[PDB]
RNA sequence: GGAGCCUCGGUUGGCCUCGGAUAGCCGGUCCCCCGGGGGUCCGGUGCGGAGAGCCCUUCGUCCCGGGAAACGGGGCGGCCGGAAAGGGGGCCGCCCUCUCGCCCGUCACGCACCGCACGUUCGUGGGGAACCUGGCGCUAAACCAUUCGUAGACGACC
């Protein structure tokens, strides 16, 4: 019942946008990866972009003013808390629905991630525009710890092939089980058939 | 690179619109974005579809690129699309998504234990393969 | 020993964009994401069941502790999925973005 | 309107909540990064101030006009006896940060270093790590220390040593030590933590961490000097003394 | 003259009232492309005042039909001739299309002066349609749809139903 | 407007043998190899023609813009084949008044020291790019060849001394000190 | 590790994972080269080694037959793999256990509660009180007061 997003070539915008939605009507999700979200527009003009988001805070007292985070999962989690209620009772009880990680976490590396194709930067960017990728965006503004996510994720990355790789095999069997069963599944197959599930 | 081509006498599929689940065939180009379509032995009157509502295939059959529908059946017939279209692995995986839209409960029962004894056979046959592999490499 | 009632989310009053009417409540139901595909659900017997601190006498049963809103499906809403209905009492607003039942007995099929 | 006369601001900003600081110990914020290049050492110690004094030695930067003559500079006493190394702390790299993986101690530990581990030491009944003392006579225990051991190997990247002074060598009135992390930095961590577990229960001199003609960094607590007025903590103008309300 | 829905044609007669002093007026045909026939008998009087004297209160129309295409299943290269006012002074202009009815062109020279130079329907005057042949043509914009070997693929795919299964697992293929 | 078709053949010589993995080329033959990227500039790229003698790009539907695409791929594909049969050599004279530029190569032509430069204490010591391999000439005073294959690299490498040897505050008319790029060729002539 | 009593509630089959390209991919064969990668060839591609998907499917039973199973079904001890915010995941012996489990068919039965609602779950849910029963356990600290003066308006701090 856990929507699992993955954040890879997803734009920004058209992303929180339908993730809030869905928040909004008691659906508990995850958005994990956010540093492969990219914005669109060329990368100096997003940088300028969240510059000046920098540059706003209370003159008289900065400690209280608004407070720039810099990690890209809390900036993708700034621009949904844009789209939601945040004042009232259910716009708070919202948000907690929400989870965004940098990386794939422990507890969802191990489960599937969807993918939302009308967010997707494939599908809603004609192929010469230029986008800005929110993990180089974020390091360069101040999140200090992409070189250690780039590891993690590295490593999470290599004993995962190892589980594909365990995969197919564990089903090239499979495909070759039922050449060396035809003839006992026969009953099975056509069946299968004539209701339109192996054909 | 491109294998289909958008070009005088392809055979195409169609997405939506009333015309859709059909073939036609491509006349002439009209514009950059709208071809003129006729075919003639699938119930599809000679018009002109946009190229959203279509998925062009790789079946081709040549004729000038304006004749009138009495020499494009001529040419679809010859060549014969109908019976080799029903015969491809894309119309048997279309073919195969309607008999499991129009599959009645009672039908669904019958593929529900069809299904179970069917995932029985293959599970116990592929854990008879892992204790043998095992074997052959200790 | 199984469910009998499709999911359905209840998403918000019949609001304008600065009036709320309260006597109509605007359901998500799972699944349908059209208005020709809402034909179906006109006229079902909707259901917001919760559970609360002193016992109720049950129809068929012991008293528990649950308790239910009976209403149903009146005209479908919006152009995508949605779809409008009418319950003897007007929602909770802790009801918002909870689960509803949505039958299937006063079927036309 | 505008200032008629720019001037510089009083104070700095970078040092702004001058507040009484939540700690009485200074606190190594950053430790030096380490390379695999240079042996295991340490990179910190901990003194005490004793007092300062006088030094007459040669210049000798060329070009001066006071090279190759005497000068007088003062100089500070530290007085510094040798710590005890009594623990040994991991750290992974998590991208929230560093998190602290897994803490060994030493079997034996100085009644200093336990002073430090309660409030009222008189009331007590020094307790502390009496059961922690007794797992290192057990073989369901000292095959546990190896595991804690043997998995810093892998995922530890930063290890720390846990060290505390030495109050009855001090002529001080207290004679409750300071603990501290020291961040051992050289090899690769798998000889970082074969030097750091052979040095435990062993004193530590200046030698091991200083050298002489080097240069390094003091971290401490300003002298105290209480609740003062805007003259004193910033140093702006005094008034001109006709003021009503104050000057 | 609001160009909405697919424009037609219509071929609408009229004359003046019969005088004593002009037994018989002589009559106006004309080729007005209208939404529906009612704005276009309306705009068949906006023509003919400033082409004669005439206005509607001393006139008659005659005859208000539609006119069909000739060859509907026909692509034809169509030439329009423009009258469109900018913000800055009247221009002529003669626009070259590629379509199947003349109202189909029409049509789509009103979307085009619309997206091109931001005019609206009230300001143009479709003055000229003719129906030239592949050689006459003059805009490149269609002269490169004169091959009786035309081949070009279709290219990097706007993915449609994207909102159908809007959380999907698969990335979406753009290659067909 | 979009124009259908655009395209541009490249004949290549027997001497090269080029393989494409997709959108980016790899071309290789005497001198090295050479590969470059081309997956921004969407374009499709066609190897025809038995025993490999032409290729050619192609770009459907592209607007004016676009269409300035499709020769910049046969033109620096071009600069390849040159890079791997014939090479690039790049000369360079340092030209002076009063103080002979002292310029000594370290490192078997990958690193450049550039000594009193306009009568300066400056060492300028330049990195150069990896894959060139700079020498003074012989039988030639002031003269500095860069060699090497790539022509984005020797070019470049030769923009850096080029700029390393800039006046500053004067009158850049009458102190035309510096090295500056005098021939742009090939390693060996056919 | 046993039952009951309060209180807070929401839910009502699970999906155990390549990376990523999108003017390109995916799977096999390995005829092939260097210690896993490349090249090759054969297939698929409006993805069917398809989330437009998969898996599990629940009325309970009792005799008998057919197909499938024997390596299976269920259990007490050990072992390894696991650290970004770490499975009650898998391997071996074990006394017992069964041709039962699933699919086709028979036999008959299980309040057939007399047309009617909160039914069917996750559920030994969370929390808090009292009681059961046994075992294995465990016998501290903080604050005040006092003192200090590296501190201090009083608190605080050493």
């Amino acid at each position: 019942q856990v929507l699992v997003l993955d954040g890879r070539g997803h734009l920004l915008g058209r992303l929180a946008a339908i993730v809030a939605k869905q928040v909004l009507l008691g659906r508990k999700v995850v958005v994990v990866r956010c540093e492969g979200i990219n914005i669109s527009g060329n990368f100096y003009r997003n940088k300028l972009k969240y510059l000046a988001f920098l540059r706003k805070r209370m003159n008289t007292n900065p400690s209280r003013g608004p407070y720039h985070f810099r990690a890209p999962s809390r900036i993708f989690w700034r621009t949904v808390r844009g789209m939601l209620p945040h004042k009232t009772k259910r716009g708070q009880a919202a948000l907690d629905r929400l989870k965004v990680f940098d990386g794939i976490p422990p507890p969802y590396d191990k489960k599937k991630r969807m993918v939302v194709p009308a967010a997707l930067k494939v599908v809603r960017l004609k192929p010469t525009r230029k986008f800005a990728y929110l993990g180089r965006l974020a390091h360069e503004v101040g999140w200090k710890y992409q070189a250690v996510t780039a590891t993690l994720e590295e490593k999470r990355k290599e004993k995962a092939k190892i589980h594909y790789r365990k995969k197919k095999q564990l089903m090239r069997l499979r495909k070759q089980a039922e050449k060396n069963v035809e003839k006992k599944i026969s009953k099975f197959t056509d069946v299968l058939k004539t209701h339109g599930l192996l054909v | 690179v491109f294998r289909r081509f958008v070009e005088v006498g392809r055979v195409a599929y169609v997405s939506f619109g009333p015309h859709a689940g059909k073939l036609v065939a491509i006349v002439d180009v009209i514009d950059q974005n709208r071809a003129l379509v006729d075919g003639p032995c699938t119930r599809v009157r000679r018009q002109a579809m946009p190229f959203k509502c279509m998925q062009l295939t790789d079946f081709i059959l040549k004729f000038p690129h304006s004749a009138r529908q009495k020499y494009v059946r001529k040419a679809w017939e010859k060549a014969d699309i109908n019976t080799k279209w029903a015969a491809t692995r894309w119309a048997k995986k279309i073919e195969a998504r309607e008999r499991k839209a129009k599959m009645t409960d009672f039908d669904r029962y019958k593929v529900m234990k069809a299904k179970k004894m069917r995932n029985r056979i293959i599970k116990n046959e592929v854990k008879k393969l892992q204790r043998a592999a095992l074997l052959k490499a200790s | 020993s199984g469910r009998l009632w499709c999911k359905a989310i209840f998403a918000g009053y019949k609001r304008g964009l600065r009036n709320q009417r309260e006597h109509t409540a605007l359901l998500k139901i799972e699944g349908v994401y059209a208005r020709d595909e809402t034909e179906f659900y006109l006229g079902k017997r909707c259901a917001y069941v919760y559970k609360a601190k002193n016992n109720t006498v049950t129809p068929g049963g012991k008293p528990n502790k649950t308790r239910v809103i009976w209403g149903k499906v009146t005209r479908a809403h919006g152009n995508s999925g949605m779809v409008r209905a009418k319950f003897r009492s007007n929602l909770p607003a802790k009801a918002i973005g909870h689960r509803i039942r949505v039958m299937l007995y006063p079927s036309r099929i | 309107s505008h200032r008629k006369f720019s001037a510089p601001r009083h104070g700095s900003l970078g040092f702004l909540p001058r507040k009484r600081s939540s700690r009485h110990r200074g606190k190594v914020k950053s430790f030096p990064k380490d390379d695999p290049s240079k042996p295991v050492h340490l990179t910190a110690f901990l003194g005490y101030k004793a007092g300062m004094t006088h030094i007459v030695r040669e210049v000798d930067r060329p070009g001066s006009k006071v090279n190759k003559k005497e000068v007088v500079e003062a100089v500070t006493i530290v007085e510094t006896p040798p710590m005890v190394v009594v623990g040994i702390v991991g750290y992974v790299e998590t991208p929230r940060g560093l998190r602290t993986f897994k803490t060994v101690f030493a079997e034996h530990i100085s009644d200093e270093c336990k002073r430090r581990f309660y409030k009222n030491w008189h009331k007590s009944k020094k307790k502390a790590f009496t059961k922690y003392c007794k797992k290192w006579q057990d073989d369901a225990g000292k095959r546990q220390l190896d595991k804690d051991f043997s998995s810093m190997k892998k995922y530890c990247q930063v290890i720390r040593v846990l060290a505390h002074t030495q109050m009855r060598l001090l002529p001080l009135r207290q004679k409750k030590a300071h603990l501290m992390e020291i961040q051992v930095n050289g090899g690769t961590v798998a000889e970082k933590l074969d030097w750091a577990r052979e040095r435990l229960e062993q004193q530590v001199p200046v030698s091991q961490v200083f050298g002489q003609d080097e240069m390094i960094d003091v971290i401490g607590v300003t002298k105290g000097k209480g609740y003062k007025g805007v003259t004193s903590r910033w140093h702006t103008k005094k008034l001109p003394r006709k003021t009503h309300r104050g000057l | 003259m609001k160009a909405s829905g697919t424009l037609r044609e219509y071929k609408v007669v009229g004359r003046c009232l019969p005088t004593p002093k002009c037994r018989t007026p002589p009559l106006y045909r004309m080729r007005i492309f209208a939404p529906n026939h009612v704005v276009a008998k309306s705009r068949f009087w906006y023509f003919v005042s400033q082409l004669k004297k005439m206005k509607k209160s001393s006139g008659e129309i005659v005859y208000c039909g539609q006119v069909f295409e000739k060859s509907p299943l026909r692509v034809k290269n169509f030439g329009i001739w423009l009258r469109y006012d900018s913000r800055s002074g009247t221009h002529n202009m003669y626009r070259e299309y590629r379509d199947l009815t003349t109202a189909g062109a029409v049509t789509q020279c009103y979307r085009d002066m619309g997206a091109r130079h931001r005019a609206r329907a009230h300001s143009i005057q479709i003055m000229k349609v003719e129906e030239i042949a592949a050689s006459k043509c003059r805009r490149p914009a269609v002269k490169q749809f004169h091959d009786s070997k035309i081949k070009f693929p279709l290219p990097h795919r706007v993915l449609r139903r994207q909102h159908k299964p809007r959380f999907t697992t698969k990335r979406p293929n753009t290659f067909f | 407007m979009k124009t259908i078709l655009s395209n541009q053949t490249v004949d290549i010589p027997e001497n090269v043998d080029i393989s494409l993995k997709g959108r980016t080329v790899i071309v290789k033959g005497p001198r090295g190899t050479l590969r470059r990227d081309f997956n921004h500039i969407n374009v499709e790229l066609s190897l025809l023609g038995k025993k490999k003698k032409r290729l050619r790009v192609d770009k459907w539907w592209g607007n004016r813009k676009e269409l300035a695409t499709v020769r910049t791929i046969c033109s620096h594909v071009q600069n390849m084949i040159k890079g791997v049969t014939l090479g690039f050599r790049y000369k360079m004279r340092s030209v002076y008044a009063h103080f002979p530029i002292n310029v000594v190569i370290q490192e078997n032509g990958s690193l450049v020291e550039i000594r009193n430069f306009l009568g300066e204490k400056y060492i300028r010591r330049v990195r150069m790019r990896p894959g060139v391999a700079c020498s003074v000439s012989q039988a030639q005073k002031d003269e500095l060849v860069l060699e090497g294959n790539d022509i984005e690299l020797v070019s470049n490498s030769a923009a850096l001394i080029q700029q390393a040897t800039t006046v500053k505050n004067k009158d850049i008319r009458k102190f035309l000190d510096g090295i500056y790029v005098s021939e742009k060729g090939t390693v060996q002539q056919a």
